[PDB]
């Protein structure tokens, strides 16, 4: 009975959505190894939050070659850690086997972003907002979207979002862009685009 | 005089040319569909399996219907006997019921993988049993007209038909009729046209443009569907009101113009695939070279 | 100076010349090749 | 001291290679086919490893899966379901009365063919990357945290532990008189260590990126690397130098995996081009081109009497070639 | 056996034991008291040219493919540069991770600058 | 069958 008891786990393995967390110290992304499985309308999202290894990650980020998104933490308040974030981002963006997997970013501490506003990049000042925190939020999310938009667009799209400390609606989003990201799929598996 | 139904030469020119072109486009394109599909090897996938079924029903039925057809309505002359006679009322008939029920299958398809992206998709073998009921119900549905199919030899005519049952009020073929109007006209296109409708709502409200021209394409499906299988089933349905129309040649001009009208749906699911996909249109450059 | 210590251990062995090693390279493919399916 | 080191390396290098296998018959073309082909996994296959029966083989998939496969039938003995999805090795005993895996979990999980598990070595900080069997009660592995370790698989506890390395240590491979090993690392270098004293031997830097697989001669006098930058290697232990480099002017990925024939003669080389490659050791010349994946070629073994190559790729698809 | 060997204003890198015109070139500076932190990068063929934006206009990079060495011209310095420099190669060839890395191997050994 | 001028069309 190997066969058969096989394929009724092929059925779980086309129940669930597996997850890529990725996250710096100062980024709450255990508040957005451990695994996390949330249900949101009846679908299986299954999270890897990775810890267990060294700060070498070129050779093991090829286990996520089958992942169906990565969602990306970022501290938004931290303008001293901010270029490596951006950094990270580039080369989570840019590699070879992650040239196909979707990103979804979350700008997180927007409290601690607003707080710092009301009371790094020369190009700050010749900005335009698409009144201080909006522009401050639309810089740090236009860093992003610039390297997102510079390569690799038809493959794999990014997905940003403003998210505070006591935000609970982020696996509505998750739930929602893993549904667009899935639909651009099926639109160019089906032969209709 | 003793025959009706000799048309003069040039009719047969212009009708003869009129239905070449549709059916030597409806067999290039089906064959070259499942060319690229069954060859590359990589298009070899388990959504394309009821598109390749539904390319062979539509070759199956253009070739041998159409040909069938109009060598048979040219001169109302059956050159073919009774074993022929009985196989053209039972198997291509059944490919027609069969590639109706493989674009809803299609249809079904679209709609699973649009509304609904997150949940899989069914299984290869879940799609072979679907191809198999598809086919199966075809070939149950076509089987009384082949069964009851009979040749006859009138003064310098042969004919073939089918011979229902003697009732005094015709109940037997009328119920026929009616349910297989109903079963392959009126069900399927409230399916497609259901589905169709929830999918372009969807999609309609860069990569705008391709969701669009997707909406247009299934709004373009469903009306030519509607439009071209209209009069086939108001002519199989007339002579149960109006028996006493065939006796004129306005009814082999009526005959010939919903056929043409019916078979020429063969040739725009190729263009179709060949206007919206780039791969399909990589494959139609290759197979031509 | 682990790493010193390492080399200076890994450098006092016996270097035979590479004309031998690929001779008896070469003599151990030709010994067994009739026995190799592939 | 590294200069006198390489001074007495360049003083006993007399000829090269080539030159010795210059006058020499070549194999020529290599035409192999598909003989079996295995689909019972769901994900990407990372490792495999033939039995030393030569018929039953193990492989181990990132969908939680651990399958030993018949590959005379195509019929499935025993399939295990891991606790942790990933695993980056799997090693079938030569007994044949265990097999063992890990990966991200940072466990080495033994588990006996009398299936039950039967032993979780934790001792390593990185994630693991290979393991063979020595015996039913030792067992050499490697992980990513720079280090290798001898363990009993009785007491669960580390006999040896192997600290040379400067980069995570990607593949080892046994010597047949099991006194000596190698691993393969991510410093652009590989190690010979000895079991029973548990120090290192030699090191050789040839290459210039990260080392991926490794495998010895079947004299056990040599070895070959294949790496990153599209180049294998052929080292040897005596001439401490690198024999034989195969190389192309149009291949411009990482290389997978390689493995060694019965005779030594083919040097097949597992790549990222969706394909792999026959190159003879000698003659250093590519001899055969084996493509029937459609994705990247993962792990590549070579039956132990020499009657078949197992491949296995990331299209989730096991391959026999004869 | 490969190898970087950095001098120094203007900082060299010179290249040894891999071919050069098919590695992105990066520097990366380190401060005391701070941990790596990545300045500047340069691609293959010198067309892609990154820097951080607290050097922005003020660095510039340049590679000699013919003498096989990575140049970094420094000049209008500031208090804050003072640092351990580093040139750092990522090792995937016509391609790039972990050059800013605790424990990196495709490194060289760095030179002190106080400004 | 009733009558030689009828025209017995096919699917």
């Amino acid at each position: 009975g190997i066969e058969k008891q096989l394929q009724k786990d092929k059925q779980v393995y086309r129940a669930t959505h597996r997850l890529l967390l990725l996250g710096a110290d100062n980024s709450g992304k255990s508040t957005i190894i451990f695994e996390t499985k949330f249900q949101v309308d009846k679908v299986n999202f299954h999270m890897f939050d990775v810890g267990g290894q060294r700060d070498e990650r070129r050779k093991w980020i090829q286990c996520f070659n089958d992942v169906t998104a990565i969602i990306f933490v970022v501290d938004s308040s931290d303008y001293n850690r901010l270029q490596e974030a951006l950094n990270d981002f580039k080369s989570i963006w840019n590699n070879r086997w992650l040239r196909t997997i979707s990103v979804i970013l979350f700008l997180n501490k927007q409290d601690l972003l607003a707080e710092k506003v009301l009371a790094y990049f020369p190009e700050f000042a010749r900005y335009t907002t698409p009144p201080r925190v909006t522009r401050a939020k639309y810089f740090i999310r236009d860093e992003f979207l610039r390297i997102s938009t510079a390569s690799g667009d038809g493959r794999h799209y990014c997905y940003p979002h403003f998210t505070c400390a006591v935000d609970t609606e982020n696996a509505r989003r998750i739930f929602n862009d893993c549904k667009d990201i899935i639909l651009q799929m099926n639109l160019r598996e089906y032969n209709l685009v | 005089e003793p025959n009706q139904f000799v048309q003069p030469a040039w009719q047969i020119v212009l009708w003869a040319a009129a239905y070449t072109v549709i059916v030597v486009t409806s067999v290039v394109g089906n064959v070259v569909v499942m060319w690229i599909i069954l060859a590359h090897k990589r298009m070899r996938t388990v959504t394309n399996y009821f598109l390749v079924n539904l390319a062979f029903a539509e070759a199956s039925m253009a070739a041998f219907n159409t040909v069938v057809n109009f060598t048979y309505a040219v001169h109302n002359e059956w050159y073919y006997g009774l074993f022929y006679c009985k196989f053209h009322n039972f198997f291509p008939i059944a490919a027609v019921f069969a590639s109706i029920y493989s674009m809803t299958a299609v249809a079904f398809d679209r709609y699973m993988a649009i509304i609904h992206p997150l949940q899989p998709r069914l299984s290869a073998t879940a799609t072979k049993v679907v191809i198999c009921v598809i086919w199966v119900l075809a070939l149950l549905l076509a089987f009384p007209q082949g069964y009851y199919s009979t040749t006859e030899t009138m003064p310098s005519r042969v004919v073939c038909m089918i011979e229902w049952p003697e009732h005094p009020n015709k109940i037997y073929e009328k119920v026929y009729h009616i349910c297989v109007t109903v079963l392959i006209y009126f069900l399927p296109l409230l399916v497609i046209g259901y589905a169709y409708t929830v999918v372009g709502i969807t999609l309609w409200a860069e990569q705008v443009s391709a969701k669009r021209k997707v909406v247009k394409m299934m709004i373009v499906v469903v009306c030519t569907f509607a439009i071209c299988w209209l009069p086939f089933h108001i002519f199989f349905l007339l002579p149960y009101i109006n028996p006493d129309l065939y006796l004129k040649k306005f009814i082999q001009q009526v005959y010939l113009a919903i056929m043409w009208l019916a078979m020429s749906s063969t040739m725009y699911n190729p263009i179709i695939y060949c206007c919206l996909n780039d791969r399909f249109r990589l494959g139609f450059k290759h197979a031509f070279r | 100076r682990k790493l010193v210590e390492q080399l200076k251990m890994e450098a006092n062995i016996d270097r035979i010349k590479v004309s031998k090693a690929a001779a008896d390279l070469m003599a151990y493919c030709e010994a067994h090749a009739k026995e190799d399916p592939l | 001291l590294k200069n006198q080191i390489r001074d007495a390396r360049k003083a006993c290098a007399d000829a090269t290679l080539s030159q010795i296998t210059n006058n020499i018959d070549p194999v020529g073309r290599i035409q192999m086919r598909t003989r079996r082909t295995l689909r019972g996994h769901l994900a990407k296959i990372y490792a495999m490893h033939w039995g030393t029966d030569s018929r039953l083989l193990v492989s181990a998939s990132q969908d939680g899966k651990l399958i030993i496969w018949d590959s005379y039938t195509t019929n499935k003995v025993h399939a295990i379901p891991l606790r942790s999805s990933w695993v980056m090795t799997c090693a079938y005993a030569p007994s044949g009365n265990y097999v063992a895996c890990g990966g991200l979990d940072n466990i080495c999980s033994i588990y006996n063919l009398k299936v039950r598990v039967s032993r979780e070595l934790a001792g390593h900080t990185g994630y693991l990357s290979c393991c063979r069997f020595l015996d039913d009660n030792q067992i050499v592995t490697s992980s990513g945290d720079t280090t290798c370790a001898l363990w009993d698989i009785e007491t669960g506890q580390q006999t040896t532990t192997f600290t040379g390395h400067t980069g995570d240590v990607m593949s080892l491979s046994l010597a047949p008189d099991t006194r000596l090993f190698v691993s393969g690392a991510c410093d652009a270098s590989a190690k010979l260590w000895d079991v029973r004293e548990g120090m290192c031997r030699q090191t050789f830097t040839g290459h210039e990126s990260d080392i991926n697989a490794i495998c010895f001669f079947p004299n056990g006098n040599a070895f070959a690397t294949g790496s990153d930058d599209a180049t294998c290697r052929l080292f040897d232990l005596r001439a401490d130098q690198e024999l034989m480099t195969y190389s192309h002017d149009n291949i411009i990925c990482g290389i997978t995996s390689v493995s060694f024939s019965k005779s030594g003669r083919l040097l097949l080389a597992g790549y990222d081009d969706f394909n792999c490659n026959v190159w003879d050791a000698l003659k250093a010349d590519r001899a055969g081109v084996l493509a029937g994946h459609d994705n990247r070629v993962s792990c590549l073994g070579v039956t132990d009497d020499g009657m078949a190559v197992a491949t296995g790729s990331w299209d989730s698809f096991l391959k026999i070639w004869n | 056996q490969v190898q970087l060997q950095e001098s120094g204003l203007r900082l060299s890198c010179a290249a040894s034991g891999f071919t050069f015109s098919n590695y992105k070139m990066n520097w990366v500076r380190q401060a005391p008291g701070k941990g790596l932190e990545w300045v500047s990068d340069i691609s293959q063929s010198g067309a892609s040219i990154s820097y951080t934006g607290s050097v922005k206009g003020r660095f510039t990079i340049s590679r000699d493919n013919a003498k096989n060495t990575l140049y970094l011209q420094m000049n209008s310095l500031k208090p804050e540069d003072t640092a351990v420099y580093y040139c750092a190669r990522c090792p995937a060839p016509f391609t790039c991770f972990d050059v800013t890395s605790t424990t990196y191997a495709y490194r060289g050994q760095g030179t002190q600058v106080t400004v | 069958r009733p009558k030689p001028q009828q025209f017995f069309g096919l699917m």
